[PDB]
């Protein structure tokens, strides 16, 4: 009865931020030690625990968020920060406990002449609260006129693309990152540690 | 600080096709990144001449090319010509953050053909505000040489000086011939208790030389 | 249409800190990385630093041991470079660049477009204005000496820009009390001498010092 982190990690494909993609974990037990001591990523950082005593540990909800953001933005998600992807495609509570995780995914994402299947929101009305994902594709007022569903004058489509190509710097290939959110409820703790 | 290998220096005639070769790890070139070239002539910053390892920055003309393989890359040069005189750098990425841009090591490219040219030598005697500062310097300029190779000598009437000489090393010209400039500090005194201070410049054999007198 | 313009360079104490800034125009700063490379009298480019467009992710190479740091500032568009612990062999020419746009293929990986350059000197000698002092004579040579300043470097120009040609600046020589002197001479036909005055202008930045010279001939 192990977790199934082994399918979020090694997923063949990941979604995009603005879509992040949310995996539920319960009733199974997580061997952490396979995560933290694997040095394939490039960050891991844990707020609110620390991943050594994770194995003697049990949390009610488990959520594993899946998403491609340039690399130079990983720094992004963490709590209490501000930008882009922080402030309109994926917010952290400020009491956040749980682990960020993050790998360069440069031969698997990026392709010759860019890869544009990934796809960020640039603007929003209100900053993003913690956890909630917006999905709406319509056009952004930016100011006094409405745009009736055309772009042009203050009027934007609110995505845009990434771009990822091979022979780019290290701060704009792409990275895969997973957010492991523990949550302790009035409620039984389903996941535990060995 | 790891970088890529050039060679120091590469020479042609101006009607030939001469190649500068930059020796990458499979950390920077083998690793999927491309190269840049950048030219620096004399004097003046470096500028972007190729990047994409392929690809022509504005402004360059076709005879430069740039191709890349395996660990390696290689500029091409069809046509030298004489305002190619210059240093030529290439340029890679290593994705580990404690590297990143690595730089060439840098190549001198140099042009053959041009003559022999005699050595064009301009004497100056201390000025007379430097007196009035109790201060003497005599002033040497050469100018307008090829090859940058001269021997600078000093003489106090007909004997020779080494006591308070300074001389700079030839320097490229833009109109690709050589300069340099020597220097003589003295006290008024010697200036005065001699009839004439002579600079003479040796050049290929040849020797150039200028005189000043007091009077 | 693209500039950028260096600034701060000059004399440093070893151990001592600087601050160089670089001015750029002609693009949308806050869309490109920035970097500070650099390069030592007579030898090699070397990469200091790199800065991202929001400029919240900095890049130094383990050489550099973090004792030098990289901002920048859209309010003015300007990229600052501060080194601390300076020692001897950080003396070189360091030139801010822009690389290329996030669009392109390298993005953060080349230096697309360089500035002028600013020399830095770590000594631990001292600053000091030059002198400056004429030398006076078909053609003939009309030129002006400038001697015993410290550090480099100065530059000279002939009647404020007008004059240039004929012009030729000769690459300075360090005396045995460690202070530079170079000549800029001008070949100029010989009746002129007796009309047009001639007026050397010589700019020492490291010590924020401006002369003019009037090179007449004598007797
Ligand atoms: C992914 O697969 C590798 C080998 O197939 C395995 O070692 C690793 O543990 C897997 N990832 C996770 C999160 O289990």
């Amino acid at each position: 009865n192990l977790c199934p982190f082994g399918e979020v990690f090694n997923a063949t494909r990941f979604a995009s931020v603005y879509a992040w993609n949310r995996k539920r974990i319960s009733n199974c037990v997580a061997d952490y030690s396979v995560l933290y001591n694997s040095a394939s990523f490039s960050t891991f950082k844990c707020y609110g625990v620390s991943p050594t005593k994770l194995n003697d540990l049990c949390f009610t909800n488990v959520y594993a968020d899946s998403f491609v953001i340039r690399g130079d933005e990983v720094r992004q998600i963490a709590p209490g920060q501000t930008g882009k992807i922080a402030d309109y495609n994926y917010k952290l509570p400020d009491d956040f406990t749980g682990c960020v995780i993050a790998w360069n995914s440069n031969n698997l994402d990026s392709k010759v002449g860019g890869n544009y299947n990934y796809l960020y929101r640039l603007f929003r009305k209100s900053n993003l609260k913690p956890f909630e994902r917006d999905i709406s594709t319509e056009i952004y007022q930016a100011g006094s006129t409405p745009c009736n569903g055309v772009e042009g004058f203050n009027c934007y489509f609110p995505l845009q693309s990434y771009g990822f190509q091979p022979t780019n710097g290290v701060g704009y290939q792409p990275y895969r990152v997973v957010v492991l959110s523990f949550e302790l409820l009035h409620a039984p703790a389903t996941v535990c540690g060995p | 600080q790891p970088v890529l290998t050039q060679p120091p220096s590469v020479s042609g005639a101006p009607g030939q096709r001469i190649t500068i070769s930059c020796t990458g790890s499979s950390s920077n070139i083998g690793a999927g990144y491309d190269v840049h070239w950048y030219q620096q002539l004399p004097g003046t910053a470096p500028k972007l001449l190729i990047y994409g390892s392929s690809s022509r920055n504005s402004g360059v003309p076709d005879r430069f090319s740039g191709s890349k393989s395996g660990t390696s890359a290689s500029l091409a040069i069809t046509g030298l010509q004489a305002e190619d005189e210059a240093d030529y750098y290439c340029q890679s990425y290593d994705s580990s953050l404690s590297v990143l841009y690595t730089f060439g090591t840098g190549t001198k490219v140099t042009v053959l053909g041009q003559p022999k040219a005699a050595p064009s030598v301009t004497l100056f005697p201390p000025s007379s505000e430097e007196l009035q500062a109790n201060k003497a310097t005599l002033v040497c300029l050469i100018s307008d040489f090829y090859p940058g190779a001269v021997t600078v000598a000093w003489k106090a009437d007909s004997s020779p000086v080494k006591a308070g000489v300074e001389t700079t090393t030839p320097s490229k010209q833009s109109n690709n011939k050589y300069a340099a400039s020597s220097y003589l500090s003295l006290t008024p005194e010697q200036w005065k208790s001699h009839r004439s201070y002579s600079c003479q410049v040796t050049h290929e054999g040849s020797t150039v030389e200028k005189t000043v007198a007091p009077t | 249409e693209v500039q950028l313009v260096e600034s701060g360079g000059g004399l440093v104490k070893p151990g001592g800190s600087l601050r160089l800034s670089c001015a750029a125009s002609g693009f949308t700063f806050s869309s490109y990385y920035m970097n500070w490379v650099r390069q030592a009298p007579g030898k090699g480019l070397e990469w200091v630093s790199s800065i991202s467009e929001d400029g919240y992710s900095t890049y130094y190479p383990d050489s550099l041991k973090g004792r030098f740091t990289i901002s920048r500032d859209s309010a003015k568009n300007s990229l600052y470079l501060q080194m601390n612990s300076l020692r001897a062999d950080d003396t070189a020419v360091y030139y801010c660049a822009r690389d290329f746009s996030g669009h392109t293929a390298w993005a953060g990986t080349g230096f697309e477009y360089w500035g002028q350059g600013t020399l830095v000197t770590v000594s631990s000698a001292s600053t000091k204005g030059p002198s400056v002092f004429p030398l006076a004579p078909g053609t003939a040579a009309l030129g002006c000496l400038v001697k015993d300043y410290f550090p480099e470097p100065v530059t000279v120009s002939w009647n404020s820009g007008a004059l240039t040609s004929g012009v030729h600046t000769f690459p300075a020589v360090l005396q045995s009390s460690g202070l530079y002197s170079l000549s800029s001479v001008v070949t100029v036909p010989s009746s002129s001498l007796g009309t047009q005055t001639y007026i050397c202008n010589v700019n020492h930045k490291p010590s924020n010092t401006k002369v003019d010279k009037r090179v007449e001939p004598k007797s």
